RNA sequence: GGGAACUUUAAGGAUACUGCCAGUGACAAACUGGAGGAAGGCGGGGACGACGUCAAGUCAUCAUGGCCCUUACGGCCAGGGCUACACACGUGCUACAAUGGUCGGUACAAAGGGUUGCUACACAGCGAUGUGAUGCUAAUCUCAAAAAGCCGAUCGUAGUCCGGAUUGGAGUCUGCAACUCGACUCCAUGAAGUCGGAAUCGCUAGUAAUCGCGGAUCAGAAUGCCGCGGUGAAUACGUUCCCG
């Protein structure tokens, strides 16, 4: 019914959520079948854990690009931006759990010169 | 357990065991294994004595450990009695398949010798 | 079902988009029904030059060149529609293909 | 940094117990962003420790923790109360490597289970710490 | 090494060379830049007097030395010690 | 370079050309399954008795302009001190500073 | 079949200005805190290098004053050398293991390259690879398998089922041609190494650490260089001391 679009490192998540009894399915598959360590799953968990509505929704979810961590915080972005999306009277609590915010942390570029975006060769004066 | 020779352990599953003899490895004790129709993870110690004269059997089909190093010893003496190039480098102890010589020969070389 | 599908490919996206702008409004004179333009992906090239004569390995000039494309296609052509976009002109740094 | 005072970075509690402190921990066992090893080896010695004595993990590793936070270093110092739990953190790591058990979670559950009733290495570093401090 | 199914390599001058003399029985040497060319079992019995960038070196070819190059037989640095 | 390092390499490039279609033709005869084991052998014979500087393995990519044999570039066909110089006055279409 | 919603692609725009609220500075410049907001005080990174210093570096990219050679210090060729080896130093790669090795099963990227090129698929081989064949001048086909990760089994602290140097044997490919002097594959071998003295180096956050992927040069030949993403920390009391 309502949708969510989350975005954190190259990850982009496009979340449906509508009225149900707590169905979930992640690109055709279980949360269990899809991430394999469960802090993803939790991280997955936490906006309707707060909200104790864990079995008042049915979610439908595809996610791209990226990797398990940041599908997780993707997913659960876009969670967050439907929920507001259903229910606008939700954001302030869900903004001081501090989901609304899209982190905007990304890969620095390697510089010339240098090993990596900070990392310098070894010096010696002699 | 004897065998070829030598007394490889008895504790070992047999596919590390049977490393234990000079010439075997890996993929040839899983040959041997398989060629007998042991598994790879039963221990040495649980065999019995026609299954080790089984295993003795393949063992003897592979030059292993006398054989073998003879062999190894007339093939380097051929090339140092030759005289080829790989020859010279066998005799001056020197790296024989083309590596650096300015630094870093030092398997070949020995510990550093001091002037 | 004769569709026509015209490629532009440039170095200047400022070039590029001009001249799909000018070809959509060609098209749509003389009355055709058009899709796009649709803006291909870029590629890019990079280059790492050394700038000094001799010896400094750090000092170099970084390049890049684009390569931008647009893709129109044109449906339902009306008998002006190909004689137009011949007669069209060919503006310089601008490639372009038909297909038919 | 001479002119500019830093502030401290706020890490997230864990997904799990929701406590900072074993989001420390876990940071301090990880090894080159491994979270996922060192998160294993944790909830293991966490689940470990609660089987032998039914009492609430995040309850035991602040008692123990506490017990093995160190007032003051090692040539003596004085420390500040970050500096006492990443000191006792950073001992009772070593200990649990130091000891025999088959995995790294089962050694930090034995060496947690060790330090809470004071037979345990950490002890004894501290127990080193302050037999040092007195000399000044 | 080169692949088995193009068989050895042989430079044409020197293989005409060997059969001239093989096809004759002459004993002198026969000599040649082709540090490459690969001895093959026509050779054996010959004198090849290989260049090694300075000197040509002179090389009774027997019968172990098949399946060698030439110029391993005719080293080209001088090392004596340090 | 030296100018007769110059004339050496337009020579090679002159032999190439003019060799490459019975080079061509010799090797697929050599790769040619259908022929006898003798004429493979024959057309082996023949590619190897060709003029060592038929070969294009012995071609090396010169600067256009100075004829410098290191840093090529093939895209321009410049080595590096004079494509710096032509970019960054203009002369490259397209080529531009990258930063990112 | 269909839809133009969403992701994306890529052009043009909007947004942040101490704007609002609460104290300070000085009655200022400024400073501190809070709400809203994706973002709050320069949000992150790149490019951009003042007047000047070092007779700094480059006559071997190129140009150019002067000097020097002219059957040679010019030009052509084959072979050799730049790859040597009692030693010393700089910069790196791989390890010394259990937060690991191996085996079986199973997930998730970004960027870039491809027509004298990349190749689906089938057959042959243990394999490098070979033969036939298909699509692609590419958001169309392809390189391509991401790897660390998760689940299960085993190994149980041993110079080991750690390590992968060296050497023997047998091969593939590029190339006219792998001896000096190529890369890769298979069998065998299995060195030093059990965490490194005096001393010394990098890094303040998506950073360090760790894991894989691509490209320029290029017939072939990267542990180098230039890029790409995955996982993802610790600590900053302060200016005595060391350096500029």
């Amino acid at each position: 019914t309502n949708y969510g679009t989350g975005r954190r490192k190259t990850a982009t998540a496009r979340v449906f959520l509508s009225a149900g009894t707590g169905k979930l399915v992640i690109n055709n598959r279980t949360l269990e079948q899809y991430f394999g360590r469960e802090t993803a799953r939790m991280v997955v968990r936490q906006p309707l854990e707060l909200l104790e509505a864990t079995e008042k929704y049915d979610l439908y979810i595809t996610v791209k690009g990226g990797g398990i961590g940041g599908q997780a915080g993707a997913i659960r972005h876009g969670i967050t931006r439907a929920l507001i999306a259903a229910d606008e009277t939700l954001k302030p609590v869900l903004r001081q759990a501090g989901f609304v915010t899209r982190d905007a942390r990304e890969v620095e570029r390697k510089k010339l010169g240098l090993r990596k975006a900070r990392k310098r060769p070894q010096f010696s004066k002699r | 357990a004897r065998i070829a020779g030598v007394n490889i352990p008895d504790n070992k599953h047999a596919v590390i065991s049977l490393t234990y003899i000079f010439g075997i490895g890996r993929h040839t004790a899983k040959n041997i294994l398989a060629a007998v129709g042991i598994t790879e993870t039963t221990k040495i110690r649980e065999l019995d004595d026609a299954q080790l004269d089984a295993i003795r059997a393949e063992v003897a089909k592979v030059p292993t450990e006398g054989d073998l190093r003879r062999e190894i010893s007339m093939n380097i003496k051929r090339l140092m009695d030759l005289g080829c190039y790989r020859g010279l480098r066998h005799r001056r102890s020197l790296p024989v398949r083309g590596q650096r010589t300015k630094t870093n020969a030092r398997t070949r070389k020995g510990p550093r010798k001091p002037i | 079902n004769q569709r026509i599908r015209i490629r532009l490919k440039s170095f200047d996206h400022r070039l590029i988009d001009q001249s799909a702008q000018e070809i959509v409004e060609t098209a749509k004179r003389t009355g055709a029904q058009v899709c796009g333009p649709i803006p291909m992906p870029t590629r890019i090239e990079r280059f790492n030059v050394l700038t000094s004569p001799h010896v400094n390995k750090d000092a170099r000039d970084q390049y890049e060149i684009r390569t931008y494309k647009r893709l129109i296609d044109i449906v339902q052509p009306t008998d002006k529609t190909v004689d137009a976009l011949m007669k069209l002109d060919l503006a310089a740094g601008v490639d372009v293909q038909i297909a038919l | 940094p001479r002119r500019r005072v830093v502030a401290a970075r706020e890490i997230l509690p864990d997904p799990k117990f929701s406590s900072q402190t074993i989001a420390k921990f876990m940071n301090h066992v990880m090894q080159d962003g491994k979270k996922s090893i060192a998160e294993s080896i944790v909830y293991g010695a966490l689940e470990r420790v609660q089987e032998k004595n039914k009492v609430d993990p995040v309850e035991f590793f602040e008692t123990t923790l506490e017990k093995v936070r160190p007032m003051v270093e090692v040539v003596p110092m004085e420390v500040r109360p970050s500096r006492r739990t990443a000191l006792a953190m950073r001992w009772l790591v070593d200990a649990a490597a130091k000891r025999s058990e088959k995995t790294m979670a089962l050694r930090l559950a034995g060496e947690l289970l060790d330090a809470a009733e004071g037979k345990g290495a950490a002890i004894k570093k501290r127990e080193d710490v302050h037999r040092m401090a007195e000399a000044n | 090494p080169r692949s088995l199914k193009k068989g050895p390599f042989v430079d044409a001058h020197l293989f005409a060379k060997v059969e001239a003399a093989v096809a004759s029985n002459s004993r002198k040497p026969i000599k040649t830049w082709s540090r490459r060319s690969m001895i093959l079992p026509d050779f054996v019995g010959l004198t090849i007097s290989v260049h090694n960038g300075r000197n040509h070196v002179p090389v009774i070819v027997t019968e172990h030395m098949v399946g060698h190059k030439l110029g391993e037989f005719a080293p080209t640095r001088t090392y004596r010690g340090h | 370079a030296k100018k007769g390092m110059i004339n050496r390499e337009l020579k090679r490039e002159k032999t190439v050309a003019k060799y490459a279609a019975k080079r061509a033709e010799l090797k697929a005869t050599i790769a040619n399954v259908n022929a006898s084991d003798e004429e493979r052998f024959e057309a082996m014979l023949k590619l190897q008795a060709l003029p060592r500087n038929a070969s294009p393995v012995r071609l090396r990519n010169r600067c256009g302009l100075t004829g410098r044999p290191h840093g090529y570039f093939r895209k321009f066909g410049l080595s590096r001190n004079k494509l710096r110089d032509t970019v960054m006055q203009g002369d490259v279409p397209g080529v531009v500073k990258a930063s990112w």
